[PDB]
RNA sequence: CGGCACAUGCGAUAUUAGAAUGUGGCGCUCCGCGGUUGGUGAGCAUGCUCGGUCCGUCCGAGAAGCCUUAAAACUGCGACGACACAUUCACCUUGAACCAAGGCGUGUACCG
């Protein structure tokens, strides 16, 4: 099978894996180490922000692609924002800083 | 076609600045601010950018000179 | 009925018959598992078993 | 958007600042209609609207308003994504201890109040009392009580006394404490008083205190007063299909907490008795502690289920937490997955890809091109056009594919060649066609394994996948310079059949004008494929400066070699195709073609090799059959002889002549001898069996057996498996690890009966279980190695230092295991190295050594080279490129930027699947002895008094062919410098007898040797020389227990013989079993014995972890004269006497164990005092950083080269660098740090170079090696210390410290989803770092 | 037991010894009332009211009795004539009484 | 062990049972208490007039 | 494991003294177990679980 | 040197016995009815007037009426829903339940 863009998981905005739930080949931890091992950095930035997690970034990417303008507006991943709300929903203050 | 990127590595070193330079050039050719300086063989803007690197007439320095020249022509075209 | 239906419906020892081959039926019925309740697990055991 | 991530504690004012509502009621949603209940855990006025821009009642449904709130029911009408974002709070009635600051092993409330944890839990569970600053009447501050003692203290002191119990008491303790007063107090206790281990704990506590005050925290924030709650769409309660819901278990946890908080408010309204409210406060403590981290209590399970529920720390920590399941690795769109297959018609820059996958992946590209070309008016028409698959879209898809690389990926992606790019060729089919030469990089066989494709969407990712990750770029491994696109199995068989020669064939010994009529002769059938033939070939060479000098000649070769010669490019000489061309030879062919002609002829040459290999393997018809395995006629004869010999040993055991063990060993030796005779029978019956004739009687040659070609070419298998097919198969081992005396005397060509096969099954199943378990452990080793070393990035172009280690060849006892050439090739020199004629500069000081420079090294006689190593670099926060080396997919020096820690750790952990007398000199040369101190005895020999002697067999070219660790007190035949012959045993020691040899010559005597107590009178039956011999510790009496027997020398005059050269006599102390052979007043010579003393992969994960060895080698701290102290404590005091320095060091040695040095000798620092393994801590702390990195690389290269797997040493060296980043400072000086504080070496280095550039004094440090699971968590960046290992301790240790994380090193940047400061993003981070704060 | 202790404190509030009963007979009803009201109040994710839970417990009791009378299990068509409800409400009472699945099941 | 139900049992296990007359005695103490608070009301005229 | 009585050794591994221990065990079919074991200094010990 | 206790790591990636009664008030119920302000997708493909015409149709600018306003909102009258309080009868009678036991490591605290 293959997936262009299908459904997304609820609690973390990621494409849920499976078949015929349209899945997505899980670009796991060792493959991220593999792209770090090359000089590939834009590939990894779109590989774990825009193609997967960012709720604005995937629709911005889809618009930019159907306009034929290959360009990504990265933003911030959504599951990292979930991690901030989970640590912040402990007694632990975690923030982002000034500039 | 472009099977190996070796000549572009010999013109622009460091193998990582090549990606950034070719990316900037192919954006100048895809978003229609420019048009190619080499005959295209129905290649995409990626391969046309790498071929413009291999002909030597594009690097970071020539792109900077051309971009400042476009900014000076904007300053002259303010009227 | 809850206990006996819970055992036949949900256990590590009660599973769907592999039924794509007469051999597969006749060797899934002849299977000697060491897992399940009252037996060792894959995480805990073990090499001599 | 932002910079460095900060983490700290949460004040209740901060928590009320976060929250947009108080959640007062435990409802979730209304049951009848599923609107959320006000104001429950799912609310509207607390969190947000349910639908996009719509109130809950319906008064505000559209975009007419966005700022308003409805006054019927509170809804701030916004997006519903806001409901994913806003948080709530719970006003806890009684306060509550936070479980993370209470139950983690370095407990923070525990060692913040300096109070044991069981008493703290005794206070928090309302079992006791604790005084809270209760004045000074009778009771101290931390003095706990009980209830009866509380009544005692209250009736004895009615007032000025304060002692609560529970969480209020701990909160009052933390609030009452003045920190800096106790800071002054502990500084005074660490100035005057010294209670060593306790003051080490004390300086740890003062480190915590002055780290806490330096932060912005207050201690009473460790007790929760207002508890924050998580947004609803993170704990969702959503409809499944069927009217039944899925709740997360956090809804259960917050429902329980809200429920018990409302119950406690209701009880304190009704003025409950004390037992009930103490019950309820314990219950609320349990509810909160189960919400924050369930599992550190009695594991409060959920409802209608026996399974334990899932709390917050269950969602952060672990394999399924957000750090490892949804941040470090994400499931990705624009991907596909299918079964892989071969398709040999490809160039290796392209792979097959199905039309249906290419239509499904590239859907938005097709949409864009169709609405550009106007075939679809809108985009819904484009959807229906690609849905119906009309004939116009396939030309569009062929336009969007043409130059767009996809990424192919196999699931065990161990090393970095697991993800490679290709250009797709569309396939009628449903299986990805994958180029064959690439597959050895993947470790992908085609037995059903399935691979995944990803699509670079953006333009920069297309250029990355073409410039960095295209398959034609990676033809060299990152582990070593060997080719990874080595031709694998069919192609090497096609070559080995093509380039060979039989003594008679068609066209034997004819003449050919070139390769072209060689092809015309073979393809017409006049001449055979292989017949020895003179041809005319024209080879080119690079004799001048990049110039192709042509020379032509008649080479005497075969036909098939001439046919392959058309495929060789211009540059290579003809001798690369004039041999048989197995697998090793074709790897050398591709290596020489790459090191001469660059990249492009090597890529197109590898494609042409693969094509011609498959084609002439098809023309070979190389086919295995049952007649292809010749059984020796000498098989059953040798088996019958061995069956008679085991009957001989059977009769010799039934005769009682032998015991069982020597019987067993003799039987296994004769079966191994029979197996070796069968192997040497079957090899000579296979390989030379073809005997044919040409112009004469006969002639033998190498065989055209099918299985011999398939074993000699190196295609599949070697002679072990050929042995198990033709001769007998081995000797199997039972589950004991014992090995059966009755081996399997049948191969697979013959049948195996039931018992032999049943014995073989055990070895097979043990093999399978070991492969599974070693796969798991190799994965864990790779993960620890990358997570200790992602922070290291090549950052500077050059540091310009003079440091370096000393590359020598690694010969040890036998022949060469890894020469000088392939060790130093690729590195860089520190200083210039010189010819054996001195002052002859052969290389200058720092040049990149490539293959012509190693040729210049080998044409001279160099043996040892100083080399810049990454473990001794000077650069801050990385390794400078000029110090690292060159080895990469390219051949040049490493570029500025590229991450080498990750490629290093992958190249180490990737072969983790594959892992498991006297001097008999072999070669001839001259003899050399290093660190030798010896004396000539009376017998013309030479006895050795120094045990650091290293024996080197130096030939006429200066290099070392053999080395021997010379034991102490050996008997040299020749001296030093004399030309020795092969086989000549020069030193012959007694390995069972420790020598008590001397330098003196005179009368041996007894001193402090009392008969019957220290020495017994033995009268020998065999020799007959009765003597007085030292006994053990049990039998020596209380007088002579501590008094030791000693031997000393006089001459004929009675005066004490002094050592010739010094003034000390040889008074030597004997242990138990040290046999006194020569008695009082008996003459000896120089060096005679005064007495005689008779008798895998977890290794790598022990080395890099650097665990303490079980029996450590003990080593002397400082160099000096060794001496003994007090006796019989179980230990002895080893005392060192340096000449210049201050002596008074003594070390406890368990004196049962055999030592090495005698008391009369002298040791150097770092010299061994006993034998056995040694800790890396000792080698680092005594010898030097170069010595410990040499120790690690030599030990782990022994472990890898035992299996025969090459790993370049740069990778192990940079893991050694990442081990020893931390270093404790000894002398503080002008710096800010402490006498026992552990800070990283780069941070103290930039502090000293600011101070040492000034006139002030610096801070001297002590370098400290840490293991990979401890040097990775002791990090100045806590997300890289929280992503893999123990999470709770790291977040609490960085939450009490207020620690600030500057994103520093690729783990955080993968976490936070921005560019990586190694690869293409290095220029971006360099531009930003130039922009940031400048 | 804490809801029972609240009920016990209410019993000690409203206890009258001059009726002559022991404390146990009077206090047991208050303790059971508080505990039953609490289980009906706060032991469910979706809070279903008191009379609704009384209806659910009647359904489980009658379907416990009929299962040993008929033998197979009762269909809700038998619960139409067995009880006083019009059998279309019994379907939704049977629907509401389902506890939600844990999302980590 | 923590097991706070067992800590509750041990915290209440020290309190012993009542005889059948001690309940009447505690009830008479309750009567004395409500008697004294109603007699405290009995002196205050403003509550009366309220 | 068959219900009955098993006399296992568990050699070596306790405290690295080189001494072997011995543990007897009564495994029921339904109920609580029973263990008997020695220590490194020759003292017998019971375990009900 | 032993014991007790605790913590922590790994254990592959990927693909798959309650019952009954009453009263009270409430409405973040979208359920019938009334009153109040208050609209829009209709005639109008020129209903009308004037101007251009490629035209008798389309463009450009005007005015009116009829008719679609309970829509949106507000407030009251019914139904329902939820909530509180009170009462009657019957039963019940003073310390529970619980799983799981077969691997390899690392470390900490306490006591002797
Ligand atoms: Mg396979
Ligand atoms: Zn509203
Ligand atoms: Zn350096």
């Amino acid at each position: 099978h293959a997936r262009s863009t299908g459904s997304y998981s609820l609690v973390t905005q990621q494409p849920l894996g499976g078949k015929a739930q349209f899945g997505g080949q899980r670009f796991g931890e060792m493959e991220v180490w593999a792209l770090e091992a090359y000089g590939a950095a834009y590939t990894l930035q779109e590989m774990l922000t825009v193609k997967s997690d960012d709720v604005n970034g995937r629709t911005k990417m889809y618009k930019n692609i159907v306009d034929g303008n290959h360009q990504m507006e990265p933003g911030m991943p959504e599951s990292f924002n979930v991690l901030l709300k989970e640590i912040r929903s402990l007694g632990i203050n975690i923030e982002l800083e000034d500039e | 076609a472009r099977v190996t990127v070796q000549d572009a590595v010999e013109k622009i070193g460091n193998r990582f600045d090549l990606v950034l330079v070719a990316a900037r050039r192919a954006r100048q050719m895809q978003v229609g601010g420019k048009d190619p300086l080499v005959p295209e063989e129905n290649d995409k803007t990626t391969v046309i950018a790498l071929r413009e690197i291999e002909e030597g007439l594009i690097n970071n320095q020539i792109l900077d000179v051309r971009e400042r020249q476009e900014q000076q022509e904007q300053e002259a075209a303010e009227l | 009925s809850a206990a006996v239906k819970e055992f036949f419906g949900s256990s590590q020892l009660s599973q769907f018959m592999d039924q794509n081959n007469p051999l597969s039926e006749i060797t899934h019925k002849r299977r000697i598992s060491a897992l399940g309740p009252g037996g060792l697990t894959r995480e805990r055991a073990g090499f001599e078993v | 958007e932002f910079d460095a991530i900060k983490i700290a504690l949460a004040s209740p004012d901060m928590i009320r600042s976060w929250s947009f509502g108080e959640v007062k009621k435990p409802e979730t949603i209304n049951y009848r209609t599923f609107k959320p209940e006000r104001d429950g855990l799912f609310c509207a006025r607390i969190f947000g609207p349910v639908k996009d821009y719509e109130c809950l009642c319906g008064k505000y449904k559209r975009l007419k308003h966005r700022g308003v709130i409805c006054e019927k029911c509170g809804v701030e009408v916004t997006q519903t994504k806001v409901r994913r974002e806003r948080m709530g709070h719970i006003e806890l009635a009684s306060p509550t201890a936070h479980i993370w600051f209470l139950k983690s092993l370095p407990s923070r409330i525990g060692l913040l109040l300096d109070m044991p944890l069981r008493d703290i839990e005794r206070v928090l569970y309302f079992e006791s009392y604790v005084v809270i600053e209760g004045g000074m009447t009778n009771l101290e501050r931390q003095q706990i009580l009980t209830e009866e003692q509380y009544l005692d203290a209250l009736e004895e002191f009615g007032d000025e006394f304060d002692a609560k119990m529970g969480a209020e008491a701990i909160q009052a303790l933390l609030k009452s404490m003045d920190l800096e007063q106790e800071c002054e107090q502990l500084r005074e206790e660490l100035n005057e008083t010294n209670s060593e281990t306790k003051r080490k704990k004390l300086t740890k506590r003062i480190k915590l205190l002055e780290a806490f005050v330096q932060s912005g925290n207050k201690p009473e924030w460790m007790i929760l007063t207002v508890l924050p709650v998580l947004p609803p769409d993170l704990r969702p309660l959503v409809p499944l299909d069927g009217g039944r819901f899925a709740t997360s278990d956090l809804n259960d946890l917050y429902r329980r907490v809200i429920n018990r908080n409302n119950r406690l408010k209701r009880l304190l309204d009704l003025a409950a008795p004390d037992i009930i409210v103490r019950n309820e406060k314990r219950m609320l403590q349990e509810a909160v502690d189960a919400l924050l981290d369930n599992g550190r209590r009695g594991r409060a399970i959920t409802g209608s289920n026996k399974r334990p529920l899932k709390s917050l720390a269950d969602m952060i920590k672990g394999k399924q937490g957000r750090f490892r399941q949804n941040l470090l690795g994400k499931r990705v769109d624009y991907s596909g997955r299918s079964v892989i297959t071969v398709g040999p018609y490809l160039r290796l820059h392209q792979c097959g890809l199905p039309k249906k996958m290419a239509l499904e992946l590239f859907k938005p590209f097709i949409y864009g091109k169709l609405e550009l070309r106007g075939l679809a008016t809108t985009i819904k028409a484009a959807k229906k056009m690609v849905e119906r698959e009309e004939a116009v879209v396939w030309d569009i898809l062929d336009e969007v594919i043409r130059e767009h690389p996809v990424l192919l990926n196999r699931a065990p992606t161990l090393h970095r060649l697991g993800i490679q790019a290709f250009e797709p060729v569309l396939i009628e089919g449903k299986a990805i066609q994958l180029h064959p030469l690439v597959c050895a990089a993947y470790n992908a066989d085609f037995d059903g394994d399935q691979m995944a494709v990803h699509v670079p969407l953006t333009l920069e990712a297309q250029l990355e996948a073409r410039a960095l990750m295209m398959s034609t770029n990676n033809i060299l491994s990152p582990a070593n310079g060997e080719p990874i696109i080595v031709p694998s199995q069919d192609v090497v068989l096609g070559l080995y059949y093509m380039t060979r020669d039989c003594v008679n064939a068609k066209g034997e010994g004819m003449v050919l004008t070139g390769p072209k009529e060689a092809e015309r002769l073979y393809r017409s059938g006049l001449a055979s494929l292989h017949a020895r033939v003179k041809v005319r070939i024209t080879e080119y060479e690079k004799d001048a400066n990049g110039e192709l000098v042509a020379k032509t000649s008649l080479k005497d070769t075969t036909v098939g070699r001439a046919i392959l010669w058309m495929i060789v490019p211009k540059g290579l000489p003809y001798s690369i195709v004039n041999q048989a061309l197995g697998k090793k030879a074709i790897s050398k062919m591709l290596n020489t073609c790459y090191r001469i002609l660059g990249l492009k002829p090597t890529v197109i040459f590898a494609d042409q090799i693969m094509y011609t290999g498959f084609a002439y393997a098809a023309r070979s018809g190389a086919s295995v059959g049952i007649d292809d395995m010749v059984i020796p006629e000498k098989k059953h004869e040798i088996i019958s002889e061995a069956e008679a010999e085991v009957a001989e040993i059977q009769e010799q055991f039934q005769s009682g002549l032998v015991t069982a063990g020597e019987r067993y060993n003799k039987v296994i030796d004769i079966w191994a001898a029979a197996n070796d005779r069968v192997s040497k029978a079957m090899m000579d019956n296979l390989q030379t069996e073809t005997v044919i004739n040409r112009d004469g009687q006969e002639e033998k040659q190498v065989s055209f057996n099918s299985i011999y070609m398939m074993a000699d070419s190196g295609a599949r298998g070697s002679a072990a498996q050929i042995r198990q097919l033709a001769g007998m198969r081995g000797l199997m081992a039972k589950p004991d690890g014992s090995i059966i005396e009755t081996p399997i005397t049948a191969n697979f060509r013959e049948g195996l009966n039931v018992l032999q096969y049943f014995i073989s099954t055990h070895g097979a199943r043990k093999g399978l279980a070991d492969t599974a378990l070693k796969t798991a452990n190799s994965g864990y080793l790779t993960r620890r190695l990358v997570d200790v070393a992602q922070d290291l990035v090549v950052t500077e172009d050059d540091c310009g230092t003079h440091e370096g280690i000393m590359m020598t060849p690694v010969i040890e006892g036998g022949d060469v295991k890894e020469p000088l050439r392939d060790r130093v090739l690729g590195r860089v020199t520190a200083e210039d190295v010189l010819k054996p004629g001195t002052a002859d500069i052969l290389v200058p000081r720092n040049t990149l050594l490539h293959e012509q420079w190693c040729d210049l090294l080998e044409e001279n006689s160099v043996d040892a080279v100083k080399v810049r190593s990454v473990v001794s670099c000077d650069t801050d926060f990385g390794v400078c490129a000029h110090c690292y080396g060159r080895d990469l997919a390219r051949g040049h020096i490493i570029n500025k930027g590229e991450a080498i820690g990750v490629i290093a750790a992958q190249s180490i952990g990737e072969p983790g699947t594959q892992l498991t007398s006297s001097i008999q000199v072999k070669n001839k040369g001259s003899i050399k002895l290093s660190n030798v101190k010896s004396v000539v005895n009376s017998s013309g020999k030479l006895v050795i008094t120094s045990r650091n002697t290293e024996l080197k067999l130096i030939d006429e070219f200066g290099r070392t062919k053999e080395s021997y660790k010379v034991p102490y007190g050996a008997v040299l035949a020749k001296g030093d410098g004399e030309q020795v012959a092969g086989g000549e045993t020069v030193a012959n020691w007694d390995p069972h007898t420790m020598p008590v040899i001397t330098e003196v010559s005179g009368f041996v005597r007894f001193t402090d040797m009392i008969d019957g107590q220290t020495i017994t009178r033995q009268t020998d039956e065999l020799t007959g020389l009765s003597s007085l011999v030292v006994l053990d510790s049990a039998e020596r009496t209380a007088g002579g227990k501590d008094l030791r027997p000693a031997l000393k020398i006089v001459d004929a005059q009675g005066n004490d013989v002094l050592i010739p050269g010094t003034d000390m006599p040889a008074q030597y102390f004997l242990p138990g079993k040290a046999i006194v052979q020569l008695e009082d007043g008996v003459q000896i010579s120089s060096g005679d014995t005064l007495a005689r003393i008779p008798q895998g992969l977890p290794r790598v994960a022990d080395l890099f972890e650097a665990r303490r060895p079980k029996e450590p080698a003990i080593l002397a701290e400082i160099s000096g004269i060794v001496s003994f102290g007090k006796e019989t404590k179980g230990k002895r005091r080893l005392v060192i006497t340096p000449v210049d320095g201050s002596d008074p060091y003594e070390e406890m040695i368990p004196k049962w164990r055999q030592l090495n040095v005698f008391e009369g000798e002298r040791v150097e620092r770092g010299d061994v005092i006993s034998d056995g393994p040694e800790a890396p801590h000792d080698i680092l702390r005594l010898r030097g950083v170069h010595a410990v990195t040499r120790y690690i690389v030599n030990e782990v290269q022994d472990v890898y080269r035992l299996q025969g797997v090459k790993i370049n040493d740069k990778h192990i060296e940079v893991i050694v660098r990442q081990m020893l980043r931390k270093a404790t400072i000894v002398n503080a000086g002008s710096s800010d740090f402490l006498e026992g504080e552990q800070v990283e070496y780069s941070r103290v280095k930039i502090a000293n170079r600011e101070l040492e550039a000034n006139g002030k004094v610096g801070a001297t440090y002590s370098r400290d090696l840490l293991g990979i699971t401890k040097a990775s968590l002791a990090t100045e960046s806590f997300i890289s210390a929280a992503s893999f290992q123990e999470t709770t301790r790291v977040l609490t240790e960085a939450a009490v410290a207020g620690k600030r994380d500057e994103l520093r090193g690729l783990k955080e940047n993968v976490i936070v989803g921005r560019l990586i400061p190694a690869g293409t993003g290095y220029a971006y981070h360099q531009d930003r770092m130039r922009r940031r704060a400048a | 037991i804490q809801e029972g202790n609240i009920g016990l404190m209410k019993a000690v509030d409203k206890f009258e010894y001059r009726r002559g009963y022991k404390f146990s007979t009077y206090a047991t009803w208050w303790i059971r009332q508080a505990i039953t009201r609490s289980i009906a109040d706060q032991a469910r994710t979706i809070r279903i009211p008191v009379h609704m839970i009384e209806t659910i417990n009647k359904l489980n009791r009658i379907s416990r009795q009929m299962l040993q009378e008929m033998g197979r299990e009762p269909t809700p068509e038998e619960l139409a004539e067995r009880m006083l409800m019009p059998e279309d409400k019994i379907r939704k009472v049977l629907k509401i009484a389902k506890e939600p699945i844990s999302m980590e099941t | 062990t923590t097991d706070p139900v067992r800590m509750y049992m041990r915290e209440m296990g020290t309190v012993e049972l009542l005889t059948r007359e001690g309940e009447i005695d505690i009830a008479k103490r309750i009567e004395d208490g409500i008697n004294q608070v109603q007699c405290s009301v009995a002196e205050y005229p403003e509550a009366i007039t309220y | 494991r068959s219900p009955g009585v098993f006399f296992d050794s568990d050699k070596g591994k306790t405290h690295s003294s080189g001494k072997v221990l011995y543990n007897a065990r009564i495994i029921p079919y339904r109920g609580s177990w029973l263990d008997f074991e020695f220590d490194p200094k020759d003292n017998l010990f019971v375990r009900i679980d």
